[PDB]
RNA sequence: CUCCGGGGAGGCGGCAAAUAUCCUUUGAUCCGGAGAUGUCUGAAUGGGGGAACCCACCUACUUUAAGGUAGGUAUUGCAACAUGAAUACAUAGUGUUGCAAGGCGAACGAGGGGAAGUGAAACAUCUCAGUACCCUUAGGAAAAGAAAUCAAUUGAGAUUCC
RNA sequence: UAUAAUGGGUCAGCGACUUAUAUUCAGUAGCGAGGUUAACCGUAUAGGGGAGCCGUAGAGAAAUCGAGUCUUAAUAGGGCG
RNA sequence: GAACCCACUGUCGUUGAAAAGCCAGGGGAUGACUUGUGGAUAGGGGUGAAAGGCUAAUCAAGCCUGGUGAUAGCUGGUUCU
RNA sequence: AUAGCACUCUGCAAACACGAAAGUGGACGUAUAGGGUGUGAUGCCUGCCCGGUGCUGGAAGGUUAAUUGAUGGGGUUAGCG
RNA sequence: UUCUAACUCUGUCCCGUGAUCCGGGACGAGGACCGUGUCUGGUGGGUAGUUUGACUGGGGCGGUCUCCUCCUAAAGAGUAA
RNA sequence: CCACAAGUCGAGCAGGUACGAAAGUAGGUCUUAGUGAUCCGGUGGUUCUGUAUGGAAGGGCCAUCGCUCAACGGAUAAAAG
C-alpha cells in the first residue's frame, strides 16, 4: 500500500531548500556545571550530516 | 417513601396523615397488610374522594 | 439463567486492569434475588427474580401494573 | 401407467457383442407439459431400538377361525371448550378440538462469546485482532435511515457505496 | 581439501528471486511554465468528467513577513535562502 | 505341588518363528487371588500399594483437523552464453 | 504398601473433595466417627532449644483502603472603574 | 436486649400424585443476622505469562565494562593482548 | 579533532562593569580526569498558539531541576534458579 511515515523522525526533523534541519543534544538538563559557551553555542538549529541524509530520506518519504 | 395512612398507627398518625417512612417498612409490613397505600396522586385523590366518609365511621 | 424479569438485566463482560495494566477477562453480574410480593386483586403471592433496580420501579409504578406489563410480554407470572 | 402437444422409420437404456423373442404408418422409439403410483430408514412424530428392525392400541368394513384393507394414536406453543385440589369462592392441575413449529443446505447479513503462534530484533503495556474458531437466527439481500446532525463568510440538509 | 570433511546408486520427468500497491533513480516518448485526470457516464480502448495531485519561493517553533527572513537593544555579525 | 497368574538367572535369537520370544531352571498357587460379559472416570484432565508409571506398538502433557505457507540473526540448494 | 503408633482438624446443612451453578460423594455415617500429615511388627526407649518461619490465643497503642467532604486556592461575569 | 413482616431450613403434616425431585398450603425453629451484587484493603507458586548480560587461549569460578597520566608505540598523528 | 552524535582553541565587534595615572588586563582556576543522550514530568519568564467567538485549560519558545540508567551510545516503569 501507501508507504508510511516514521512519526518519531518526521517529529525530529524538517526540510529546509537543499536538505534537513534539526535541534541538537545536550540542552534538556544538567546545566549549571556547563560553560555560558556551551550553553550558547548548543541552541539553535543546525543541518543533517550528509552521512544520515539517505536514512531521514527513507523515514520521511513525503517531507 | 410516601405513605398515606389507611388505618391508624400509634406513632406513624392517625386515619389518613401522609407521611414518609422508610423503603422496607412500606414494602413489606403495611401494603401487604392494608394498613397503609402510597403517595400517589390517583391514590390520594381517592382517599378523599369517596371511601373518606366510610373509613371516618369505620373508626374502630 | 440470571435475567430480572422486570428490567432484562443480564451478566456482562468486562476487564480486569491492573496496576501495570495487564487485562483479564471478567464478567459483571445483576445484584438479582427472590422477593414475594402480595397481589391483592387475585389475594395470592407472587414470586418474583428481580433487581433492587426491579423493586425501585416497582414502589414508583404499582405491582399490579408491573404485572399486566410482564403479562403483556407473554410471561408467565 | 394415463391425457394433451411435437415428430415421421425405426426401436427393445449403458458396460457389451451376438442371439432369441418381439413392438411399430391403425403413428412405435424419442422430445415437451400436466396427472397417477410411489416399499423401508432418516426431523421420524404410536412405544422402543445396535438406522433400514422389534412390539402395540382404537375405529369402519370384510373373512371364518387364529386374519385383510383404510384411517387414527409424538412433543411444545397459542385459542376455544370441558373438567378440576390443598381451600369456601377460586387458582394450580388434567383432558378434547383447531392452528403453527422442529430438520437440511454454498457464500453473503445481524447478534452472543473470543485466542495464540508472530512483531517489538528479549518482554509484561502495545501488536497480531475483534482475526481464527464456537453459539443463536433472517432475507433475496440484510443492516442503516428522515438530525436533541454538521458547520462557523451564518451555510448545508435522511441512510448506504466509490 | 586428492583429502580419510559434506552431498549424490543410475536414468527420465517435475523442482527455487514472483504478484499487487506506494516511492526514488536511470533510459525513452508526448506536452512544456506548465503537465495530468480519479471514481464515474458512455453501442464503451474513443468522447466527456478539473474534484484532486506534482512543479512554479523561502525564513521562522509560531503569529507573521516575503527575494528575503530568523536571531538581537543592533540596519553590526552570523544561519538558512 | 499341576492347571492358572507372574517374570529371578543363563544360553540362543537381534535384516528374529516373534516391533519383547523359545528352551532349561525360578516365584505365588483359599487369597491384599485369577478371570469373562456389560458399565464409569478424558488431556494441565483422568487413574496411580508412587516407577513421572499408564491413558489403542505414541506420554515431563494423547490423537485429528484448523490458526498455518507459525517464526528460524541457523544449515542446505539456486538451472543458457 | 502394611497391621501398630502419634499429632492435628471436624458438633452435622460437619471438615474435606468434584462442579460455573443446581447438585453429588463424605454417609442413608455422627467424635470408639470421618479427613489430612508423619512413623512403620515386636523388645528397651525417644535428651536439650520457642531466638527464626509457621500455627494458636491476646492487645486496643502506632500505621493504613474504599466511602465522606471541612477549609483554602484558580477560571468565568453582573457591577465598580 | 426484645419483636416480626423481608429472608433461611439438606425439620413435620396436606395436596398436585401411583413421586425421598419440584411447586403451593399449614405449622415449628431461626431472623434483620447468615447469605448474594458493586466497590475496596490483605493474603495468594494454587494457577499463568515471562526474565535471569557480555568479554574469556573451551565453558564455569575469579576479575573486568566509563574517564585521566606514563610505557609498549618502531624521532608527525594513530596503533592490540 | 572526528562514522554519527559529540568534543577543543579562538583574534575581533556591540552593550554594561571591575581594577589601574595610563597604554591596558579580565567571557573562572598552569593544562590535560571530576561524567549521562532521548522520552516523561516540575519551577521562573514570554509581543507565540488558543477547535463558533471572548477568555481559560493545554501546548510552544527562552532559563533551569529530577538517573551508581557505573553492563557508564543508556533493549521495560517493572524480573531469580
Amino acid at each position: 500500500a501507501k508507504l508510511k511515515t516514521r512519526r518519531g523522525a518526521a517529529k525530529r526533523f524538517k526540510a529546509t531548500a537543499n536538505g534537513f534541519k534539526r535541534k541538537q543534544a545536550f540542552k534538556r538538563h544538567i546545566l549549571t556545571k556547563k560553560s555560558a559557551k556551551r550553553i550558547r553555542q548548543l541552541r539553535g538549529c543546525v543541518m543533517v550530516h550528509v552521512s544520515d541524509v539517505a536514512s531521514v530520506r527513507r523515514m520521511c518519504p513525503y517531507i | 417513601m410516601d405513605v398515606i395512612l389507611l388505618q391508624r398507627i400509634k406513632n406513624l398518625g392517625k386515619l389518613g396523615d401522609k407521611v414518609s417512612v422508610k423503603a422496607g417498612y412500606g414494602r413489606n409490613f403495611l401494603i401487604p397488610q392494608g394498613k397503609a397505600v402510597a403517595a400517589t396522586e390517583a391514590n390520594t385523590a381517592a382517599f378523599e374522594a369517596r371511601r373518606a366518609e366510610l373509613e371516618k365511621q369505620e373508626a374502630e | 439463567s440470571k435475567v430480572c424479569q422486570v428490567t432484562g438485566k443480564r451478566p456482562v463482560v468486562g476487564n480486569n486492569v491492573s496496576h501495570a495494566n495487564n487485562k483479564t477477562k471478567r464478567r459483571f453480574e445483576p445484584n438479582l434475588h427472590h422477593h414475594r410480593f402480595w397481589l391483592e386483586s387475585e389475594k395470592r403471592f407472587v414470586r418474583l427474580r428481580l433487581t433492587t433496580k426491579g423493586m425501585r420501579i416497582i414502589d414508583k409504578l404499582g405491582i399490579e401494573k408491573v404485572v399486566a406489563d410482564l403479562r403483556a410480554q407473554g410471561q408467565k407470572i
